[PDB]
RNA sequence: CGCAAGACGGACCAGAGCGAAAGCAUUUGCCAAGAAUGUUUUCAUUAAUCAAGAACGAAAGUCGGAGGUUCGAAGACGAUCAGAUACCGUCGUAGUUCCGACCAUAAACGAUGCCGACUGGCGAUGCGGCGGCGUUAUUCCCAUGACCCGCCGGGCAGCUUCCGGGAAACCAAAGUCUUUGGGUUCCGGGGGGAGUAUGGUUGCAAAGCUGAAACUUAAAGGAAUUGACGGAAGGGCACCACC
């Protein structure tokens, strides 16, 4: 039968929610289905960060970082390999891999 | 070419207005204000194969000529403004980003400071690609 | 345009800040020679200027940055007045996050003088001194008492007070940190900025008046 | 390019990649520089300690 | 789709009934 | 639940903790007071959940207010029950 | 983070006290006092020490003056006392 | 390469250090030898297999216990630490003191003595 | 750098809240409405479920006006393909938006009627009330704010097991059922033929509701298990594989 409980990712007592879309299959999908992946990186990327900070005309500036929020749908999620298929008995978890 | 009549222990501060993401580079070196400009070079110059556009090497080799320039007219600093696209579309940054800054820093010219700039809506108008996107 | 040397045709100036900055010289412009379908002074004032706080005010903050108009030329030295402040965009999403609730408001304002401004503001809760709970949001009645005592302050501060006295009073931010103790027994706050404000409308040139911030 | 040809010395080998292991990365040291370090695709045998003739380190490798 | 689809030639076709019979009278 | 626990004789207040009309006899939750402070010196007797304004005859006019259940009282004393 | 040269408390306190705010140019000052910013007396530290006892009496806060100099004496410990 | 040892070796070599432990050395040549006449071994091969893990083994041993056999001074002194440990021969240290809601206890039944008072402060990770 | 037009409310925004359902996120004010909790107030059986009948009811569509940025059925092109009226790229009408009338349908799904009683454990979260060793706000001090701990209601949910049930998947309800009866409404009878035929009714239109038979056939369908297969995912291996 169901191969879920929630059949979704969250819909509890609420009859219906905006849609919010896909940022590389363009797609249309809820808001509380979608794949919600927050990113930090520094802007320069550390490969080059000391040939760029040793050239600062200054001394004490911390560098920006970059700050997206991402919504990802079901297909565009497995394809980019964000997530993957799981045993039966473990798809039971919420919890985040850790680092 | 003229520059100013001092630079020899304080550095004129350009903006570079780099852009980011996919099939172009620009590279775009102006005044503090922005009102006034010199070169402006392209990955679509620099090489011609309508799909190394936003190459690395295409980017580098782009801002390693405008950094000439700047310094041949007496601009030695730079103050940094990103863009990516933006307006409801990626919002993120091409590969041509990292690239330009390690080429044109390591050619000699002083980096002054950087921030990242991109045009983000508070919620706009629809996506190009109907319902079901793009597929194929 | 494509004229022979359209480099060397240009002529440098020097941009002056006025004397509230401890360091006045911003930095350097150009524009073409004079022509007499099109003098220098015309294709070289109604410009922004835009310039950090940190480093206008040497030296340490990294954002505040300010918005400056060139409203006259004077011999090489462009003189700039205040056209309004913005803030950057990374210090403004870090302090953003989930587990908190935001809260905002503006107010159009007049001053003493002819400027009309319009500011806005922002104040963050507080993830609270000794929380096992993993929420920190707030009832909306609590809220909207918080977004009234935000605009009371920040009018009485701003009609009152001449165009420089605001200024003074936002570069150490004087005005965001009287709010966050006013505002700390109906919920205790972490944070206030203003993120903008746009100088909507301005008076007359007023040389008289001009030159006293360049004195 | 118009940069004179460099030499530049491994430090490490650190795996092979490809998509028939054909190419290696590698870390090497500039040779110059003691303290700067680029990562490098290398195609043929190598070992360790040996020294490479780059025509630039303009270029850099991050994938196959 | 194809139930949908299956639904749908059957109703224009009786839609070309219902016209077919009012031409006739 | 042990499964095998009394339910003739219940405890003073561990098992009449329990919601008012949940008692095997139902009482109140509330008590009348016996108050007399110096702005209006009278025994007034006032219900604990006062649901309006109790005024004063004296220099005051006012006592009590109405909250969400109990009463907020003033700087007057006045406290008693008694007995229910 | 929070500052850097510990000499920019001086500026910000210098700087609230052009509005006539006392109460936050003295926290910032003693923001600095207590914090990693012990390096056993830095030159910029008695300027500080002494803007920050003349506001401890100028608004009259010994509780600030003490744990002002308990800080001070510390740093300048086995070190300098001329400061 | 490979050449992981199997289970036929390692089966009667815990065996034959068990039982020989006296006879072993830490040379090859010498365990080799001592295999040989303890036991037979019905091939050459086999017999300098036997005899170098035997060897490997008995390096080992010399230092902690293995938990794949036993020998006799392993069960002794385990038997001189499960019998008396040094640390203590008073139970605990003869007085220790407890803090109220402890004494409440006591006091309802009969006992009134040794005890401290501490009030400790409210309440979990607070 | 300035101006105009139309559209739209990001991040914050959550197994969070409110609404009968459909649904509902910028500020401030006004207009009427409602749940829960508190109460030693009032009335005194005034209730439960429902043919007839009635209100609301996504998106698309129809009629008459306003508007038309953006996206975009239709349509015209460019590629890809043996073919390609498609997936992909460019352009673009109706429509998308607002005002006034129609239309009554959806996987309108928790695929799970409504009301009542009884039967395990545990930790949370939103709202009200009550009890408390303390930090914390301010005016210096029990106004009522924030944080901590516990208790009592009703609400969205979760975890746990030889409660019990089920064909199993699973479910503190789908439990208290051959030891069968708390109250009541709606509805089902192998698979096709067919939501077709036909007559009635409603609608401007599109269609909606109501709804057969002749004839045909021994399987259709559900859950679960073992294999094989996958232009599914993660490991490992071969010069009859590659480099």
């Amino acid at each position: 039968t169901k191969k879920r409980r929630n059949n979704g990712r969250a819909k509890k007592g609420r009859g219906h929610v905006q849609p919010i879309r896909c940022t590389n299959c363009a797609c249309c999908v809820p808001k509380d289905k979608a794949i919600k992946k927050f990113v930090i990186r520094n802007i320069v990327e550390a490969a080059a960060v000391r040939d760029i900070s040793e050239v600062s005309v200054f001394d004490a500036y911390v560098l920006p970082k970059l700050y997206v929020k991402l919504h990802y749908c079901v297909s565009c999620a497995i394809h980019s390999k964000v997530v993957r298929n799981r045993s039966r008995e473990a798809r039971k978890d919420r919890t985040p891999p850790p680092r | 070419s003229l520059g100013p009549q001092v630079a020899e222990g304080e550095n004129v501060f350009g903006v570079c207005h780099i852009f980011a993401s996919f099939n172009d580079t620009f590279v775009h070196v102006t005044d503090l204000s922005g009102k006034e400009t010199i070169c402006r070079v392209t990955g679509g110059m620099k090489v011609k194969a309508d799909r190394d556009e936003s190459s690395p090497y295409a980017a580098m080799l782009a801002a390693q000529d405008v950094a000439q320039r700047c310094k041949e007219l007496g601009i030695t600093a730079l103050h940094i403004k990103l863009r990516a696209t933006g307006g409801n579309r990626t919002k993120t940054p091409g590969p041509g980003a990292q690239s330009a800054l390690r080429a044109l820093a390591r050619s000699g010219m002083k980096i002054g400071r950087i921030e990242d700039v991109t045009p983000i809506p508070s919620d706009s108008t629809r996506r190009k690609g109907g319902r079901r996107g793009r597929r194929l | 345009k494509k004229v022979v040397d359209p480099f060397s045709k240009k002529d440098w100036y020097d941009v002056k800040a006025p004397a509230m900055f401890n360091i006045r010289n911003i930095g350097k412009t150009l524009v073409t020679r004079t022509q007499g379908t099109k003098i220098a002074s015309d294709g070289l004032k109604g410009r922004v200027f835009e310039v950090s706080l940190a480093d206008l005010q040497n030296d340490e903050v990294a954002f505040r940055k300010f918005k400056l108009i060139t409203e006259d030329v004077q011999g090489k030295n462009c003189l700039t007045n205040f056209h309004g402040m913005d803030l950057t965009r990374d210090k403004m999403c870090s302090m953003v996050k989930k587990w908190q609730t935001m809260i905002e408001a503006h107010v159009d304002v007049k001053t003493t003088d002819g400027y009309l401004l319009h500011l806005f503001c922002v104040g963050f809760t507080k993830k609270c001194n000794n929380q096992i709970r993993k929420t920190s949001y707030a009832q909306h009645q609590q809220v909207r008492q918080i977004r009234k005592k935000m605009m009371e302050i920040m009018t009485r501060e701003v009609q009152t007070n001449d165009l420089k006295e605001v200024v003074n009073k936002l570069i150490p931010d004087s005005i965001g940190k009287d709010i966050e103790k006013a505002c700390q027994s109906i919920y205790p706050l972490h944070d206030v900025f203003v993120r903008k404000v746009k100088m909507l409308k301005k008076p007359k040139f007023e040389l008289g008046k001009l030159m006293e911030l360049h004195g | 390019r118009v940069q004179p040809i460099k030499l530049a010395r491994v430090t490490k080998v650190l795996g092979r990649t490809g998509s028939q292991g054909q190419c290696t990365q590698v870390r090497v040291e500039f040779m110059d520089d003691t303290s700067r370090s680029i990562i490098r695709n290398v195609k043929g045998p190598v070992r360790e300690g040996d020294v490479l003739t780059l025509l630039e380190s303009e270029r850099e490798a991050r994938r196959l | 789709m194809r139930a949908k689809w299956r639904k749908k030639r059957m109703r224009r076709l009786k839609r070309k009934r219902r016209k077919m019979r009012q031409r006739s009278k | 639940m042990p499964l095998a626990k009394d339910l003739l004789h219940p405890s003073p207040e561990e098992e009449k903790r329990k919601h008012k009309k949940k008692r095997l006899v139902q009482s109140p939750n509330s008590y009348f007071m016996d108050v007399k402070c110096p702005g209006c010196y009278k025994i007034t007797t006032v219900f604990s959940h006062a649901q309006t304004v109790v005024l004063c005859v004296g220099c005051s006019t006012v006592l009590c207010q109405p909250t969400g259940g109990k009463a907020r009282l003033t700087e007057g004393c006045s406290f008693r029950r008694k007995q229910h | 983070a929070y500052f850097q040269r510990p000499e920019n408390a001086l500026k910000r306190a210098n700087e609230f006290l052009e509005v006539g705010k006392k109460q936050p140019a003295l926290d910032v000052l003693y923001d600095v006092m207590k914090s990693k910013k012990h390096r056993t007396w830095q030159k910029i530290h008695e300027p500080i020490m002494l803007k920050y006892l003349e506001l401890c009496v100028d608004l009259r806060k010994s509780h600030l003056a003490k744990e002002g100099l308990y800080q001070y004496k510390n740093i300048c410990q086995q070190v300098n006392i001329k400061s | 390469m490979g050449r992981v040892r199997t289970k036929t070796v390692k089966k009667a070599a815990r065996v034959i250090i068990e039982k020989y432990y006296t006879r072993l050395g830490n040379d090859f040549h010498t365990n080799k030898r001592v295999c040989e006449e303890i036991a037979i071994i019905p091939s050459k091969k086999l017999r300098n297999k036997i005899a170098g893990y035997v060897t490997h083994l008995m390096k080992r041993i010399q230092r902690g216990p293995v938990r794949g056999i036993s020998i006799k001074l392993q069960e002794e002194e385990r038997e001189r630490r499960d019998n008396y440990v040094p640390e203590v021969s008073a139970l605990d240290q003869e007085i220790i003191e407890v803090d109220p809601d402890t004494k409440e206890m006591l006091k309802l039944l009969d006992f009134g003595s040794l005890s401290n008072l501490q009030v400790t402060q409210p309440t979990v990770g607070m």
